[PDB]
RNA sequence: GAGGUGAAAUUCUUGGAUUUAUUGAAGACUAACUACUGCGAAAGCAUUUGCCAAGGACGUUUUCAUUAAUCAAGAACGUAGGGAUCGGGUGGUGUUUUUUUAAU
């Protein structure tokens, strides 16, 4: 509701189609006007767009997921990998996030990508090997890893970049 | 993305269109500047080939549409179309008045496999299928009636009707040739021992040699004014 | 049978309202006793036919 | 065998270009009145057809030319019982419904197709307490109304089936019976005041009951439909019983 | 008037699959795989592989002659990711572009209710 | 994959090249009982209609598995999707009856959120027919008006009571009925409903569905009865001409 | 923790006004009212 | 073609591997709900329903009358204050509730 004055108009004036905020079953849903809305994967750029903001990302990153249409939206989960007990995962999220958000931008910045992550359950967004290349990191720090060593990996890994 | 090559020293792309659906079905006419093409949905362009663009629309149909033919003597005023189906019905439609002649809604596969010919305006037409039924028509330019129906054991495509009145099947890579006015197999050929069937079959010579493109990548020649005056 | 309808709730809802409130509101006995009546039961003559029933 | 005993055609062997024994056989034995049909889904069966009729079933028919064609052609075959009480059952005014069996049901489904027409209807409209569970029970919806129901047929007492309504179960109904009679015939005109509202090509009109005795005030509605039949209305609640328990 | 198949996009891991089935799911239509385009082995889960590989089997269906497809996006499941990744996206965007009307987006992945 | 990958011993078996499977295939199209609208739901790829594994023996054991906005035309309920087994193939019309239902896991997936607690419910019921149904039953914790606490929790003796009634009222629903009977009757929602009323007494529970019904053993056929939840139908001549 | 109590302190406050504004504030349709 | 990885490779696959659908069997586990919440002497304990006993807190104008605590040996099992929440009880008086079926 907070962001819906810049949601829409890259949904109606820029991209071709039209709306509906749906109070029925608290959804957004997306139609294509057959008369004068051209790009036929629209509705699907839309659609996409929408969802990465309402699964977490922030607006602007879901106007750059909509605009330049090969950025992917890949996610996954702390429970899959070393099963992660409850303490434990408070280790695992304060270790993804760092100290005032510090190592979550390292990644963001490093591997031109951008994340977030839900109590349980991380999602990144980007172009798909540099997808690959956050999700290595990522996997890597969550089994547990000095920070220094992930600084230095990301610091290779943005030599790759360059 | 529709293209014609004049096979003539200019080997260039003299026209091209775009057309609405992806097509798998052409027709040009017995008589050259013609060309039938009708989509996967209900819409069969008719196109007039030397000013190469759209000369009919023809809406018309229902679902994906099988195989069709032309009516074509040289200077004549008739220009009739089949219009077969997957649904099965034939829709005749004619070019000089842009209307459906006749509805027809009978069988029960995809009618690939009609011809149109006259015996004395007369116009007897014959509509094959993917079900076993060739089913021909007197078809009366004001209003229409049927004939006999005869029905061949086949999966009967390109069912080239009216050789010299006998009719043509193939689909099992078996060429049954039957009579009209009857019925009875009279010339089939020999079926072979793989279960590829017949994609083709292509008159050469004002209808006296056929050629038989096969479901396998083959082409064959079969001499039906002699093997008709010939058994096997 | 719109007007019977109108005429027969508007006397009979009343009538029940006033019957609910005086078993909602009948705390005095004529010797100190106070009636236990229940939460949104509707009538004496119900807690009494009730209470004949349970014998 | 009560389910294939009245079915019109007897599908025989199947057709090929090599004609089979069997396919010689049935040539023989059937001759005059043997064909061979596609049917609808494409294969080709030899066949026989039978004008189907409601004063008799087709298995006389069938022995007849069956055995007219093999044991004798002046054998007569005589049967008089099943054309004298097959046509007692009154023959029902529709098309061609002496043409047609008597295992046939049309009617009835017919009938029960205006029925979800009306229930659709009566479904998507609104009321303060909306409906449960709208259920006929009538006895042309068990298939024994002694006419088959036609169309406009006022006359017979078997016109106006019976479908009955169950609510909510809602708290808040009245505690005695008069009252609560009261309220399902307010419920009733509520839905009949919206359906010359919305849906004018129906009609609706009132009447009182008496087979439940002792109390007078027991109305139903009764919708005539569109398609030419009637309905009589009742609503049950979950009251009703416990009431009568407690009186 | 329209027919529908059903997509069945599997998002696996080193690999995506597309193929298209009329609605029952008994007759499939057209299995391709992430494979069976590209020429790699290390991106055989590629979007661009499955983008490729969705435009052959809408080439395919729409030449059969099924219209419009309701998409069911399925995950690997099991123990693992139980989420779709970046192929499940791609082969939705291509089929979704390619001239092929979609309805009603699923997620089949399998739950597990903690199995091993 | 390429060329410079592997031969891998198992592409020297030769690849028995081309059958060109949809030119024999064969259309037929699907009849929902007429307990919905719109009966119409799509077609179905078979096999050609030969014999020796006939398609009207190939056929009748399969399930669709439709949405019910496409069978009802109301976008009210998107999930809730069915499964119809095909059973009854006659004349080019599948004549199919219920086989189950189940939610689009979305739904549910978005209905459960932390601070509240659920209650499933599950019964074997048979109904009036010889269908027996595991029946299931989703409930949610209502947060009341003028609460405080975040909580909302169900007190665990609270939840025995909540779910005995509601399996004896489905139950009830269940056996007072048939199937055709079941399916006009989950169609509008109402057992939800029913639900509701007679458990709001015990504590304020938010949104009730029924998420799931398992067919588990099947009476017979009854073909009249299949024909009679559709329409009948008799199957007569076309011409010979031959 | 801090959240938590802040969250309870604004639906306290939601409460007090909502309690606050609570405080400072045909025939057929008639019998069948109450339903 | 499937698998698998940073790339590979091994393996499986035209006697149809992967995938799809309909089932059937087998064992193990109880996704989300799950919290700075519940229980148990401790290790530990999460599907439903029933049985078998036990236990804790509360309630109490009920009884007994010092029966208490502490541990070798042995035994079984393995400084003051405030807010919020869970379980029980008392009082208040609004909405949820409802009314002669029981319950609370």
């Amino acid at each position: 509701r907070n962001s819906w004055t810049k949601i829409y108009p890259p949904l109606v004036e820029h991209l071709k189609l039209q709306v509906r905020m749906n109070l029925k079953t608290k959804s957004v849903e997306l139609r294509t006007n057959p008369k004068f809305t051209t790009d036929p994967g629209a509705l699907q750029k839309g659609a996409d767009f929408i969802k990465a903001f309402t699964l977490g990302f922030d607006l602007d990153d879901s106007i750059a997921l909509l605009r330049l249409d090969d950025l992917y939206i890949e996610t996954f989960e702390v429970k899959d990998v070393k099963t992660l007990t409850g303490d434990h995962l408070s280790r695992a999220i304060g270790r993804i996030a760092g100290k005032d958000g510090k190592t979550k931008f390292a990644i963001e910045n490093a591997t031109r990508t951008r994340i977030v992550l839900a109590d349980s359950k991380i999602h990144i967004l980007g172009g798909f090997t540099h997808i690959r290349m956050a999700r290595e990191s990522v996997v890597s720090l969550i089994l547990g890893s000095p920070p220094g060593k992930v600084y230095g990996n990301l610091r290779t890994v943005a030599s790759r970049l360059k | 993305q529709l293209l014609k090559i004049f096979h003539l020293k200019t080997g260039k792309v003299v026209r091209s269109m775009k057309i609405s659906s992806p097509s798998y079905i052409l027709d040009a006419d017995s008589t050259s500047t013609l060309l039938a093409v009708g989509g996967t949905d209900g819409s069969i362009i008719v196109v007039d080939i030397e000013n190469g663009y759209i000369t009919h629309s023809f809406k018309g149909h229902g679902g994906t549409i099988s195989s069709l033919k032309f009516y074509g003597q040289l200077n004549s005023k008739i220009w009739l179309l089949a219009s077969g189906d997957t649904n099965g019905m034939v829709k005749v439609w004619d070019l000089v008045k842009r209307k459906c002649l006749h509805t027809l809604q009978e069988h029960t596969s995809a009618v690939r496999g009609l011809d149109i010919i006259e015996v004395p305006p007369s116009l007897n037409l014959l509509s094959g299928g993917r079900d076993d039924i060739i089913n021909l028509w007197d078809f009366n330019m004001k209003k229409k009636c049927k004939l006999l129906k005869t029905l061949p054991v086949n999966q009967q495509v390109e069912s080239c009707g009216f050789l010299k009145i006998i009719y043509t099947a193939g689909g099992d890579a078996i060429f049954q040739l039957i009579d009209s006015e009857s019925g009875s197999v009279l010339k089939r050929t020999n079926k072979p021992i793989e279960e590829l069937f017949i994609i083709g079959v292509l008159p050469i010579l004002s209808n006296s040699q056929m050629f038989l493109v096969l479901s396998d990548q083959t082409l064959q020649l079969i001499n039906v004014e002699e093997d008709l005056k010939n058994t096997i | 049978l719109k007007e019977d309808i109108h005429t027969h709730m508007a006397i009979f809802e009343q009538r029940e309202a006033q019957a609910q409130e005086d078993v909602q509101s009948s705390i005095v006995d004529e010797d100190g006793f106070t009636l236990v009546v229940g939460k949104n039961t509707k009538s004496l003559n119900s807690i009494r036919k009730k209470i004949l029933n349970k014998n | 065998n009560p389910s294939e005993c009245d079915k019109l055609v007897t599908k025989g062997p199947a057709h090929s270009e090599t004609m089979s024994t069997e396919a010689a056989v049935f040539k023989n034995f059937w001759g005059i009145k043997s064909s061979l049909r596609r049917f609808k889904d494409g294969s080709i069966t030899h066949c026989c057809v039978w004008s189907t009729s409601s004063s008799e079933p087709i298995i006389s028919s069938i022995v007849n030319f069956a055995l007219q064609k093999h044991v004798s052609k002046k054998a007569q075959i005589s049967n008089e019982t099943i054309k004298k009480f097959h046509n007692f059952l009154p023959l029902p005014n529709l098309p061609s419904s002496a043409k047609t069996s008597v295992l046939n049901l049309s009617s009835f489904f017919n009938l029960k197709k205006s029925f979800d027409d009306l229930y659709k209807i009566i479904f998507q409209m609104k009321l303060p307490l909306s409906v449960k569970s709208i259920l006929p029970v009538g006895s042309a919806f068990r298939y024994t109304s002694l006419c088959q129901p036609v169309p406009f047929a006022y006359s017979d007492p078997d016109f106006f089936q019976d479908v009955i309504l169950e609510f909510e179960t809602s708290p808040k109904w009245p505690d005695e019976i008069t009252s609560l009679e009261k309220a399902k015939t307010a419920f009733l005109l509520k839905i009949q005041e919206e359906l010359s509202a919305n849906s004018s090509t129906y009609r609706s009109f009132f009447s009182r009951d008496e087979s439940i005795p002792y109390n007078l005030e027991i109305v139903t509605l009764n919708i005539l439909t569109p398609e030419g039949y009637g309905f009589k209305f009742r609503v049950l609640t979950e009251r009703d019983e416990i009431l009568y328990l407690r009186a | 008037s329209q027919v529908f198949g059903v997509a069945r996009i599997y998002a696996s891991f080193n690999d995506t699959f597309v193929h298209v089935t009329d609605l029952s799911g008994k007759e499939t239509i057209a299995r391709v795989t992430g494979g069976m385009k590209v020429k790699a082995d290390r991106d055989e889960s590629s979007p661009y592989a499955a983008m490729l590989a969705a435009q052959d089997v809408a080439a395919k269906c729409k030449e059969v002659g099924i219209t419009a497809v309701h998409v069911k996006i399925r995950a690997t499941g099991g123990t693992r990711t139980k989420t779709p990744g970046p192929g499940g996206q791609a082969a939705l965007r291509a089929l979704a572009r390619s001239g092929l009307r979609i309805g009603r987006i699923e997620d089949v992945t399998p739950v597990p209710s903690d199995s091993t | 994959v390429g060329k410079n990958k592997r031969l891998s011993k198992g592409k020297k078996g030769q690849k028995k090249r081309v059958v060109d499977p949809f030119t024999r295939k064969e259309w037929f199209d699907i009849k929902a009982p007429s307990t919905f609208e719109n009966r119409n739901v799509g077609k179905t790829l078979v096999n050609k209609s030969t014999g020796l594994k006939s398609a009207s023996d190939a056929l009748k054991g399969r399930v669709v598995e439709v949405c019910l906005a496409d069978l009802q035309g109301s976008e009210d309920h998107s999930f809730r999707k069915i499964k119809l087994r095909v059973d009854e193939v006659q004349g080019k019309n599948l004549l199919t009856n219920f086989h189950g239902m189940d939610f689009t896991t979305d739904k549910l997936r978005s209905m459960v959120r932390k601070w509240q607690t659920l209650i499933e419910a599950n019964v074997t019921v048979k109904t009036s027919d010889d269908y027996v149904l595991r029946i299931f039953a989703i409930a949610f914790t209502r947060k009341q008006a003028n609460q405080v606490k975040r909580h909302s929790y169900a007190q665990s003796s609270h939840i025995r009571a909540i779910r005995k009634v509601i399996s004896e009222i489905l139950t009830k629903e269940v056996q007072g009925s048939t199937l055709a009977q079941l399916t006009s009757k989950l169609i509008p929602e109402v057992i939800n409903k029913e639900i509701e009323n007679a458990t709001k007494d015990i504590f304020p529970l938010q949104n009730i569905h029924v998420r799931k019904v398992k067919l588990l053993k099947q009476p017979k056929f009854d073909v009249g009865a299949l024909m009679a939840l559709h329409g009948e139908g008799s199957g007569e001549e076309k011409g010979k001409k031959v | 923790t801090q959240n938590v109590i802040d969250e309870r302190k604004l639906r306290v406050q939601k409460q007090l006004d909502k309690e606050k504004n609570i405080r400072k504030r045909d025939v057929i349709e008639e019998a069948l009212s109450r339903f």
